[PDB]
């Protein structure tokens, strides 16, 4: 199989900025007609991949002047000229120079826009689901930028780790923003036994990090 | 333009087999280098294999060899992917596609079907329990609704039957240890809002048939 390797993997671009993107594959994409099959896809959210340029730099019809595919042997490159709120989403190469067709690992261009601290809301769980041998305690990191944040969790100031799931929107395509969810699981055995539940979250939004708690029953 | 559409979604237990649809609604389904990709649950493409109807020629990706079988009815212009013993693995959105028209020819489109969502796991359908994300006590609040230990996705969630929608964000569901998928979904309003103001998450779940109005309120 030929493996194709692309980077980077994510790509923060400024609105109207270029942007490129490498595709190098582990062997030499000529065939033995003569032709290079090297081709780019951009798989908008939701939606199934959709081609930009085939066989190295051949736009395809309907697509934008602005991207551009240029390379050689093993090495490719797709340039944007001016990056455009609808050019996010996930960039391929693909190879069908040698069966079986294989595609890079994707590389995922977003909106880049200046640091944006989250808005942090914790919530307890609810007595129904007290009910349910079970609590989850979540923790809302809202309308944030860039993607990494970290969410410690402190029970009794003590620190949890394993403990909880982190979950994460897509790039907001309005604000430019994500946010994150942190749902931390207890046994109501050990939920019903501490007093302080602390979400702590660090982010270069912040100079230092926003704590968040309640205390069970207040 | 000339599409390829496919049969609905899957979902299978382990060890089971299976058996998908990609009906074009255009053109001449014989002469058609048709593709069968797979797009793994946050991950890259995966090539399943080629056919064309015409001759019947198949190519497979030797990883799904004697698993995968390509197949194509040429009375009703319908390409078939047949596919035995599934795995946990073999969780994808799988695609046809027409990408390619025959070497040397110059020719390329871009057919892709809607995509068809395969399940494979051995949990069993299960109805969503839904909790509030009760807004606690500035300018804004925040609230939400649980939507935790459900089978399979998907799940739908709006707010106040679809009146309310900005600032919604309705997380990706995660694959908890159990079986089991969990999501939650929150909007953020102003504070002043919250004592003159209903907010319900209208949680839907067709495969269990299972809907859920759930008011969220404060405290």
């Amino acid at each position: 199989d030929v493996v194709m390797t692309q980077t980077p993997l994510s790509l923060p671009v400024t609105p109207g900025e270029p942007a490129s993107i490498s595709c190098t594959s582990g062997q030499s994409l000529v065939h033995i007609n003569g032709n290079t099959y090297l081709h780019w896809y951009l798989q908008k959210p939701g939606q199934s991949p959709k081609l930009l340029i085939y066989k190295v730099s051949n736009l395809f019809s309907g697509v934008p002047d602005r991207f551009s595919g240029s390379g050689s042997g093993t090495d490719f490159t797709l340039k944007i000229s001016r990056v455009e709120a609808e050019d996010v989403g996930v960039y391929f190469c693909s190879q069908s120079t040698h069966f079986p067709f294989t595609f890079g690992q994707g590389t995922k261009l977003e909106i880049k826009r200046t640091v944006a601290a989250p808005s942090v809301f914790i919530f307890p769980p609810s007595d129904e689901q007290l009910k349910s041998g079970t609590a989850s305690v979540v923790c809302l990191l809202n309308n944030f930028y860039p993607r990494e944040a970290k969410v410690q969790w402190k029970v009794d100031n003590a620190l949890q780790s394993g403990n909880s799931q982190e979950s994460v929107t897509e790039q907001d395509s309005k604000d430019s923003t994500y946010s994150l969810s942190s749902t931390l699981t207890l046994s109501k055995a050990d939920y019903e036994k501490h007093k302080v539940y602390a979400c702590e979250v660090t982010h270069q939004g912040l100079s230092s990090p926003v704590t968040k708690s309640f205390n069970r029953g207040e | 333009e000339v599409q390829l559409v496919q049969s609905g979604a899957e979902v299978k237990k382990p060890g089971e087999s299976l058996k998908i649809s990609c009906q074009a609604f255009g053109y001449g389904f014989i002469n058609y280098l048709i593709e069968w990709i797979r797009q793994m649950p946050g991950q890259g493409l995966e090539w399943i294999g080629l056919i064309n109807p015409g001759s019947d020629y198949t190519n497979y990706n030797e990883n799904f060899k004697g698993q995968a079988t390509l197949s194509a009815d040429k009375s009703s212009s319908t390409a078939y992917l047949q596919w035995s013993s599934l795995k946990a693995s073999d969780t994808a959105m799988y695609f046809c596609a027409r990408r390619f028209g025959y070497y040397g020819s110059g020719n390329y489109f871009d057919y892709w079907g809607q995509g068809t969502m395969v399940t494979v796991s051995s949990a069993s359908t299960k109805g969503p329990s839904v909790f509030p994300l009760a807004p606690s006590s500035g300018g804004t609040a925040a609230l939400g609704c649980l939507v935790k230990d459900y089978f399979p996705e998907p799940v739908t969630v709006s707010w106040n039957s679809g009146a309310l929608t900005s600032g919604v964000h309705t997380f990706p569901a995660v694959l908890q240890s159990s079986g089991l998928y969990s999501l939650s979904s929150v909007v953020t309003v102003p504070s002043s809002s919250l004592g003159t103001q209903t907010y319900i998450c209208n949680v839907n779940h067709k495969p269990s048939n299972t809907k859920v109005d759930k008011r969220v309120e404060p405290k």
